[PDB]
């Protein structure tokens, strides 16, 4: 059992810059190391086999470095689709261990959410539960905060958010926040309010509907 | 050229055993080890082992002798892994492979639970009025209350890529999932196109095509 250690763990680095992800073997793999990039619900892809050899479709902007125990992936004109997790795996001496992974978010300058609010669809109301969804579309960084006001009661506790992978192209996120209420509680209030804060917005924007 | 088709997702009962196929295509099966790996939700992968079809050499990562049994059938080019005495920790994506440095298969998602399978309810998301913000309208489907993962959303029966965003599924209070898939169009277009979201939940053969 020979453990690979990856460093760093996370990397937020601007397009055009040059990244260096290192991976140290606990003892000596003899340049039998593969690097992989995995994106978000998919199969890993081969970047470099045999500790420096480029895999068939990989761009030239990637190079494998290393020997003995310190191996390195270097991406040099980092681009928008170079985000994702990178993993190194050693193939000498079973068990063939995986490193801890590196998640790379390619950095962007700020962008403000464009916020939409969706009322509970009647088909849903007629099933006893009513979900109010709020959408912050195409923003950056990922940290946005959504506050629901159901009348002018600050709902704390009854909402869940989920966020996309950064986009391959513009490098921006999007986020949904679903608020869930019994048919009862939604029919006993009129204003539903999605209020979004985000550095990038000058002053918090709030979207709302009535019924 | 090298294609490895895995089984679709399986929901399996605790203490039971599941059996995942890896149907190898477009190369001769018998001279290449198939390796297995398990990656949990938001973590690393670890190596299960390999079954070289041909000289039937198998070697297991020590933490998995016992829970998996790699096996191959030399004639339909299918390697198999069986996971015994399934338990919650065994819920993960399991992957197969072509060599040392090879092509990965798609991933099979194992949910190991006690719960029953529920195919989804597809709700619509459409705004209360136009000029909601900019000249951009958003529409979506709410794929609410399904189990187990995964659901696949596609707009206009695959013909609509420009502007869709399908969120990671979320696990609600009830123990079933929810997921929204929204699309942004410009406002001009409310009439220019018909919006259809096709929701697929293969663990319960539920196939819906909603229109918005």
């Amino acid at each position: 059992d020979i453990q690979m250690t990856q460093s760093p763990a996370s990397l937020s680095v601007s397009v055009g810059e040059t990244v260096t992800i290192t991976c140290r073997a606990s003892e000596n793999i003899y340049s039998n190391l593969a690097w992989y990039q995995q994106k978000q619900g998919k199969s890993p892809q081969l970047l470099v086999y045999a500790a420096t050899n480029l895999a068939d479709g990989v761009p030239s902007r990637f190079s494998g470095s290393g020997s003995g125990t310190q191996y390195s992936l270097k991406i040099n004109s980092l681009q928008s689709e170079d985000f994702g997790s990178y993993y190194c795996q050693h193939f000498w001496g079973t068990p063939y261990t995986f490193g801890g992974g590196t998640r790379l978010e390619i950095k962007r300058a700020d962008a403000a959410p464009t916020v939409f609010i969706f009322p509970p669809s009647d088909e849903q109301l007629k099933s006893g539960t009513a979900s109010v969804v709020c959408l912050l579309n195409n923003f950056y960084p990922r940290e946005a905060k959504v506050q629901w006001k159901v009348d002018n009661a600050l709902q704390s506790g009854n909402s869940q958010e989920s966020v996309t992978e950064q986009d391959s192209k513009d490098s921006t996120y999007s986020l949904s926040s679903t608020l869930t209420l019994s048919k009862a509680d939604y029919e006993k209030h009129k204003v539903y309010a999605c209020e979004v804060t985000h550095q990038g917005l000058s002053s918090p924007v709030t979207k709302s509907f009535n019924r | 050229q090298v294609q490895l088709q895995q089984s679709d997702a399986e929901l399996v009962k605790p203490g039971a055993s599941v059996k995942i196929s890896c149907k190898a295509s477009g190369y001769t099966f018998t001279d290449h080890a198939i390796h297995w790996a398990k990656q949990k939700p938001e973590q690393g992968l670890e190596w299960i082992g390999y079954i070289s079809p041909g000289n039937d050499d198998i070697k297991y990562n020590e933490k998995f002798k016992g829970k998996a049994t790699l096996t191959a059938d030399k004639s339909s080019s299918t390697a198999y892994m069986q996971l015994n005495s399934l338990t919650s920790e065994d819920s993960a994506v399991y992957f197969c492979k072509r060599s040392y440095y090879g092509h990965w298969g798609q991933g099979t998602t194992l949910t190991v639970s006690s719960a029953s399978t529920k195919g989804p309810s597809v709700f619509p998301l459409a705004p209360c009025s136009r000029s909601t913000s900019e000249s951009t309208a958003a529409l979506g489907c709410l794929v609410k209350d399904y189990f187990p993962e995964p659901v696949t959303v596609s707009w206009n029966s695959g013909a609509l890529t420009s502007g869709v965003h399908t969120f990671p599924a979320v696990l609600q209070s009830s123990g079933l999932y929810s997921l929204s898939s929204v699309v942004t169009v410009p406002s001009s277009s409310l009439g220019t196109k018909t919006y259809t979201c096709n929701v697929d939940h293969k663990p319960s053969n539920t196939k819906v095509d909603k229109r918005v």
